[PDB]
């Protein structure tokens, strides 16, 4: 019950989200 | 702000009701109180409708009573016993309420002798002439104390000069031995 | 491009600006202006295969830098170069950390709170910038 | 001192408001108690303005109602019903209070057969001649008893002998299913 | 809802009752104030019935009193007193109630000097000309002031101005040193 | 006993006093209730002393407006806010209160039309022919609805038919952003 | 039932006591207002018993004060000061209550200036004609404001029209700085 509070990172895999550049 | 769920008297639902009309013949306790009720109810969940007429046969002082049969089953040696009145009286009279205790061998009391009959005064919240209003309760022992009869609970309206008129509105009374569920919106 | 303090209203002023919301599907689309389509003139009964050739490439530079270098830094990383901070004047950024907050809940223990509960938050946390040395005067700002 | 948070009736804010006016024909339980609403608002939030004037055409003692409709989405069986009432009369007629539950396939009932009327009765703050008030809540069950019907809850304003004249108040009423956020200075 | 089990007041189970009779004439503080009681029950448990006329022979204003006699053998220095009355007067007197406090070297006191009374105020909770209820307590030292004297406390019920005529009610009063125990449906 | 430091609301202290004293002209909902204030205070703290005369020049049955104004600082989407009232009237009419919230451009508000007044009902402690008395509160919402007003609540007094005469009491409310600290002798 | 031990007011035992006799002028805020005290007590544990007749020599409408001085001693800055009170009025007068201080260089004020009293609203239990009661408290800064006074707290007594004639009760109030230690039977 650790990760279960935290949205997943979806680190795995490749680039999804093109926005234009940089963005946090 | 935050909702207040404890309440000194919670009214039965759906059951246990019964309306009482015609007249009523209020007493004094050197005689014998009407105990206003043949379909008297007892999961001690009990709400009387009243829309009767008060009349001043008898006595022009005195008292009626609105009564329920209490559950024994209970080990416990005591449980609370809550009530919920209003009502408006044509006559200005004063009333008055509280909760009563008395036994009886019957199972349909259609009054008792002001001697047999036990009183427990409650917050009365208002007295005006003509409306009495009380919702509160007391602790009573609920097992029968001479073998053989049946516990009854109810509250009593007095007043010390009665006015001949009409009368409306509600007695309500329960033996707690059960706390209804209430939806409570943060669990 | 506010010019003053004074410009900003109530809500940022005091609280700061508003920004992104995590990516995912529908916060994260591609920039609003992304081509849906690419026309290419043509005579009215002939169409210039070459034409048509350097019309793609034309576009890919045009996709290339709507989807991700629409900041001229990236762009100059496109070639396989580099800028320094003071090229685009973009503050630098000397450190940068991220963390989950936890806590525990507190429970209700009253006649009507009995079996209630409350979330506190609490997370402890460590934000350490490694030894920097400053070129010019300036300002070192940490935010959150 | 500490402040209070918690309280028996939380009045809606900005929603669910409508004024009354214009006569209101108080009737015996016996007939058909008006619904002084068309305009039935429901989400169990209702705040309705009285400024009506009371007039004794059908019966000389009897009630009214002032209902909102229940919302039956809740799981849970029953849900705490609360309301506040301040009402002045100008003729002396002792009104007296309390919570109502009954169904009715219509979504905007005009009155309703007083056999079709449960009761639940309220600590009523004041009951002088000429003012009642209140401000309490009973625990109903929710969910429609008859397949098919909507259910209704509000507050009745009964009196023994009313008296034609102008009464001036408000009737707020609400099913606790959300209790409002408040600042609370040490949180 | 949950059901509220704690109270101010709590009226003693099937003991120490007591039925009071006859004329009551209230006195000023000048003189002595009846005890009207013979029969001073003492558990400092006490419920007396009361159906007498309240007779204005000495003065016009003025009070009497309900007496118990406190347990002593506490070694704590004062415990808690609370009363539950409720009085319908006949005749406009706006009664008032509060608790009281008394020593004597007697053991059935049938009146008390006015200078020898100690008073504590209570939450009235209604005061109409005809009917006082309340349901409170207060703080008392319990042990004898006096050495050689027992400890009476009790409820007075005092008028600016009475008037001749039947009251009816009931005087409660009792000094905690238990509290009943009672059933609760959720342990 | 233990003493009680919650209450359901904490009058202002030594700040935000006024008092107002002439002709006090009340008004039907239909028309423009009366703001008795052009000294309106606002630390939503507000103490106004009442010893002025109760005028039926206009509407025999109406109403008349004590106003605070709120402070919207808080982020908190809403407040408690909690009055206190007592009011003794000369000529019976049976006073009536409750809480009130209404916007206006204006800073000194000297009345408002009925139509844009939002009520809250409070428990009433009294409510006789000649005094109504109150210490109560209720949530509401403290931003401005319409972009550019100020935000206005405080407590009204209506009655269904009023009586010239003199009147005198205090009107005290306050929007529950600080909880008055207090000396607590077992800390 | 549980025993409730937490109270708004809790009456000073074995001291602080005076009895008031005589007559008792109410005056006017716009005058000065009668302190009927000279024997003042100040453990600001005060009760105070009234057997007087209310006269109306000066104005028809007005108030008096019953005062005690308040201990100035604590470092906090402000403590609690509760009252309790209980009067019945042979004339309607519809008397209203409420707790007040102010400050004077003086040990034992005889009269205050109205301009110079300071108000704070108190829920009021009973309100009719005859009789007023009350018992509650409110939050007061116990510092002297003005170098050099003497800081007095009490309850006032007001009403909108007076009636000659006698006057009973008791005005108990105190300062909070020590809860009186009571035996719980479950400790």
């Amino acid at each position: 019950m650790k990760k279960a509070r935290r949205s997943p990172s979806r680190r795995k895999g490749a680039r999804l989200w093109y926005v234009g550049g940089s963005q946090f | 702000m935050y909702q207040n769920f404890v309440t000194k008297h919670d009214t039965a639902i759906q059951t246990s009701r019964f309306s009482v009309t015609g007249n009523v013949i209020p007493a004094a306790p050197t005689g014998n109180i009407p105990v206003i009720n043949g379909g008297s109810i007892t999961a001690e969940r009990a709400v009387v409708n009243l829309y009767a007429n008060m009349n001043v046969s008898t006595s022009s002082d005195g008292s009626f009573i609105v009564a329920m049969k209490v559950d024994t089953s209970p080990t416990d040696p005591n449980c609370v016993i809550s009530a919920g009145v209003n009502l408006s009286f044509a006559g200005t009279s004063y009333p008055i309420v509280g909760i009563v205790r008395f036994e009886s061998a019957s199972e349909q009391p259609t009054s008792i002798a002001g001697s047999e009959v036990e009183h427990y005064p409650i917050e009365m919240s208002v007295g005006s002439g003509g409306v009495c209003s009380a919702r509160d309760c007391a602790t009573v022992d609920i097992h029968p104390r001479t073998s053989g009869n049946n516990v009854f609970v109810g509250v009593i309206c007095s007043s010390a000069k009665w006015t001949s008129g009409r009368v409306i509105g509600t007695i309500a009374t329960t033996q707690v031995i059960h706390e209804y569920q209430v939806l409570q919106p943060l669990k | 491009t506010e010019a003053n303090p004074s410009n900003l209203n109530e809500d940022d002023a005091r609280y700061g600006f508003r920004c992104c919301h995590l990516k995912n599907i529908w916060s994260a689309p591609l920039p609003p202006e992304t081509k849906l389509a690419e026309e290419m003139g043509i005579e009215s009964n002939s169409i210039d295969i070459m034409g048509l050739q350097a019309a793609y490439a034309q576009l890919h530079t045009e996709q290339e830098r709507t989807y991700f270098m629409q900041r001229y830094r990236d762009v100059i990383s496109s070639f396989g170069g580099s800028t320094s901070y003071d090229a685009d004047n973009r503050p630098l950024l000397v450190m940068h950390t991220d963390f989950w907050a936890s806590g525990y809940d507190v429970d209700g223990t009253d006649q009507s709170s009995l079996g209630q509960f409350s979330g506190r938050v609490q997370q402890t946390f460590k934000h350490s910038v490694p030894r920097f040395f400053v070129p010019e005067h300036g300002v070192m700002m940490t935010l959150a």
